[PDB]
């Protein structure tokens, strides 16, 4: 399964952060909400205009977030991963996501 | 202490409950002589605290129950067996041999263009297939994955997994000093297959067996690396037939389907060389369908061809080298 | 210098929130605060059993009455196992999945359930191999039938059980 | 009534009965006079439970 780096995101730490991507020439809108107690970053995915969202997961570091969900239709078939850029042990925190901060959020495409 | 998580189960309390030690505790700071009747500006500030409250409790009991085997739907079907390591299959191709495109350069196989569901008929091939549902996923989430080597359970798993075409398996161990009651010769064990190649097991064989040959079996296949030969057997070789008889309220048309059907699941499971029970065959049916609608129940079992007077009630086996099989143009329904 | 794991009761819940009336208005009027009180005292109910919730879920803790379910989900039924060893067979099955029945590898299983010097093994020349108990804590025979499984498909195996050395 | 479980099979653990003697609670639910039992179900249930 050769995959191929073409996409990276960014943060800015607001706690309701909510904007649009493209990813393999489809269009799709993210959101993301800050949790407290949990200390993590919440993650929804959907189409645009969608009545609900329809993938929810929680962020963490290099664990495959949409491996249980490659069989519907409007899901990308992509990798999306979270790994650090400093020391390995570092773990996802609220301001350093990021391609300098911290950790590189990264969504990478199959060759097809 | 009632309420929640308790081992033998989840409690979860009323509406009304909630309110009634709520009144009791508040009571107890102010004394018996404080309104709470109905409609009193009291018990409608209650009211309002407890329902949200309420809330809670639903959501813990939905959230317990979304997650156990039997509540599992949907994408949080997905997510339960996703904790196992496996994930539902996609939108899968034909294959075929000499719409459609060869698979790769031929000189002196055959692929399908489409991404999915699909010219599919001899003399003009794998077709639908579109998005694997959720029973057969229960189904798929039977088997296990290991990356063992030299163990039983090694064997298996690795052998259901890149053996195209397997179907069962089975081991037969001999651990001793002298020849056991099957004639396996002494430290020395036998596998047997039903279905898949036999230039090709040998090699998956090879990469997961301890560095001692210990194989031992009807046919072999050389193999290098220093050449050596792996061993092993196929089975096949039976199929059955069944009559069904009851007491009561004709099952119309449509139950005999489900009752058919849902026999030919247990009989086809069963382990190569293996035993059916014919009490187990009773429960099967008195599960299939809503109880309380039989009086009697009787099972049958013959193999094909054989006269009606063979029919039998004994539970039946089979040898090393035979499987079990059911299909349809069996199971004779009738009334006693 | 701090827990990875977050879910944990929420230290001096009561006590806050009470921190949120605006200026002490209210505070020493000892009828406000019991209906306040009252009301936020039950949420510390709710609260700490949403720990057990997923505290007790684990296969560590779980009782008989719901590790079934975790056994079931593996396809290790009860049969006939008591609570304190269906826990083991459940942790034996699932460690055999990343296994190679090695010498090293064999006498790490066994450690966990005899303790650090419980346990011994004799090897011979034509695969031959003993196991030796010295401080079982669970009766062995249902456990046995396992004790095989994560052996090299040509062992030849003895089992010789006792206390103390 | 008192009933008697044959069986061949493993050895049923104690606490382990419990499940199919609160099973047999079926066996409550017959109606006036046109109560029969039906050996047959409480077979499946005991087997079910």
């Amino acid at each position: 399964r050769t995959v191929v780096r073409t996409f990276d995101f960014e943060l800015s730490g607001y706690p309701d952060e909510t904007f649009r991507v493209v990813l393999d020439s489809v269009t799709y809108e993210l959101r993301f909400m800050w949790n407290e107690r949990d200390e993590s970053w919440f993650m929804s995915l959907g189409d645009i205009g969608a009545q609900r969202p329809t993938i929810t997961s929680k962020l963490t570091c290099y664990s495959d977030i949409l491996a249980p969900y490659r069989y519907l239709d409007n899901v990308p078939d992509g990798n999306l991963y979270l790994w650090p850029l400093g020391d390995i042990r570092t773990r996802a925190g609220r301001f350093n996501i990021g391609p300098l901060k911290g950790i590189q959020m990264t969504y990478s495409s199959l060759i097809e | 202490e009632n309420y929640g998580l308790t081992g033998s189960g989840f409690n979860l309390p009323p509406m009304d409950d909630l309110v009634q030690e709520t009144k009791k505790t508040f009571k107890s700071a102010f004394g018996e002589d404080f309104n709470t009747e109905s409609n009193s500006v009291a018990d409608k500030l209650i009211q309002i605290f407890n329902e949200r409250e309420y809330q809670l409790w639903l959501l813990m009991g939905s959230v317990y129950y979304a997650q156990t085997m039997q509540g599992a739907e949907g994408i949080y079907l997905d997510d339960l067996l996703g904790k196992r390591g496996i994930y539902r299959l996609g939108k899968t191709r034909s294959t075929g041999t000499v719409d459609y495109e060869l698979s790769s350069d031929v000189q002196v196989d055959v692929r399908s263009i489409e991404p999915g569901y699909i010219r599919d008929v001899h003399s003009v091939f794998i077709d639908g297939s579109d998005v694997e549902s959720d029973n057969e996923y229960r189904i798929r989430a039977a088997t296990s994955i290991s990356e063992g080597k030299a163990t039983r359970p090694a064997i298996l798993a690795a052998l259901l997994n890149k053996v195209e075409g397997i179907e069962k398996v089975r081991i037969f161990n001999n651990n001793t000093d002298k020849t056991n009651s099957l004639g396996i010769p002494p430290y020395r064990f036998m596998v047997v297959c039903y279905g898949g190649g036999t230039a090709e097991i040998s090699q998956v064989l090879y990469d997961t067996i301890a560095t001692s040959n210990n194989t031992y079996g009807d046919t072999f296949y050389d193999i290098t690396t220093q050449v050596e030969r792996i061993w092993h057997t196929k089975a096949a070789a039976r199929q059955l037939a069944i009559r069904v008889r009851y007491r009561g309220r004709p099952l119309s048309l449509t139950e005999e389907t489900a009752i058919a059907n849902g026999l030919a699941t247990a009989v086809n499971g069963t382990m190569i060389a293996g035993t059916l029970y014919n009490v187990r065959l009773v429960g099967t049916v008195m599960s299939s369908t809503s109880p309380d609608r039989f009086t009697q129940v009787y099972v049958d079992i013959k193999n094909k061809g054989q006269p009606d007077s063979a029919y039998v009630n004994t539970d039946v086996t089979a040898s090393t080298t035979q499987v079990l099989s059911l299909e349809l143009e069996d199971v004779i329904f009738s009334q006693i | 210098l701090k827990d990875v794991n977050h879910i944990h009761p929420l230290p001096d819940f009561v006590r806050g929130g009470f921190d949120y009336v605006p200026s002490d208005i209210f505070s020493g009027k000892e009828n406000f605060e019991q209906t306040l009180r009252i009301l936020l005292e039950r949420l510390e109910f709710i609260d700490q059993k949403m720990v057990e919730l997923a505290e007790l879920r684990t296969t560590l803790n779980a009782e008989d009455a719901i590790l079934d379910e975790i056994g079931r989900q593996l396809g290790i039924y009860r049969n006939g196992l008591n609570d304190p060893e269906y826990r083991a067979v459940i942790m034996i099955l699932t460690g055999n999945n990343s296994k190679s029945g090695t010498r090293a590898d064999i006498i790490a299983t066994l450690k966990q359930l005899f303790g650090e010097d419980g346990v011994t093994t004799y090897k011979g020349y034509n695969y031959r191999l003993d196991i030796n108990i010295f401080n079982t804590c669970m009766e062995v025979t249902d456990i046995l039938p396992e004790i095989i499984d994560m052996l090299p498909l040509v062992t030849h195996l003895r089992v010789v059980e006792n206390q103390g050395y």
